[PDB]
């Protein structure tokens, strides 16, 4: 309730509040197209594990 | 090829024959002993190995 509170914005649950960052991560990395980028390149794939995770932990096949 | 043009028949293929038999192989109809009934259980099975090897060398699953 209070980090509804302290935050009043329910944001969704998940490969939706997940992937969405990514690419502007890439995106990100891709426009500062520094070294920078492949930390980003790096935290953009490093958020898509929980959805993997959870593809992984739902039974489908996750790549896909 | 020359089989499918010596031959006025085709069987068709892509291993949708082999899931059609193993339910068409419904069982006691193999009422006998059960060692047929075996026979015919262990074979409804051994006919999708090609559908599975398939879906196996494919995406998702070789069974779902």
């Amino acid at each position: 309730c209070r980090n509804v509170l302290l935050d009043p914005q329910l944001v969704p649950g998940g490969g939706a509040s997940e992937m969405a960052v990514a690419h502007a991560l890439t995106e990100k990395s891709k426009a500062m197209t520094g070294v920078e980028q492949w930390p980003y390149r790096a935290v953009a794939q490093a958020l898509e594990v929980i959805p993997r995770t959870l593809i992984q932990n739902c039974g489908a096949s996750t790549i896909r | 090829v020359k089989n499918a043009i010596d031959d006025g028949c085709v069987v068709p293929g892509a291993g949708a024959v082999e899931v059609a038999m193993a339910e068409a192989l419904i069982k006691h109809k193999p009422s006998v002993k059960g060692r047929a009934q075996l026979g015919v259980q262990a074979f409804a099975d051994a006919l999708l190995i090609i559908p599975k090897v398939l879906a196996q060398n494919s995406g998702f699953d070789l069974q779902e």
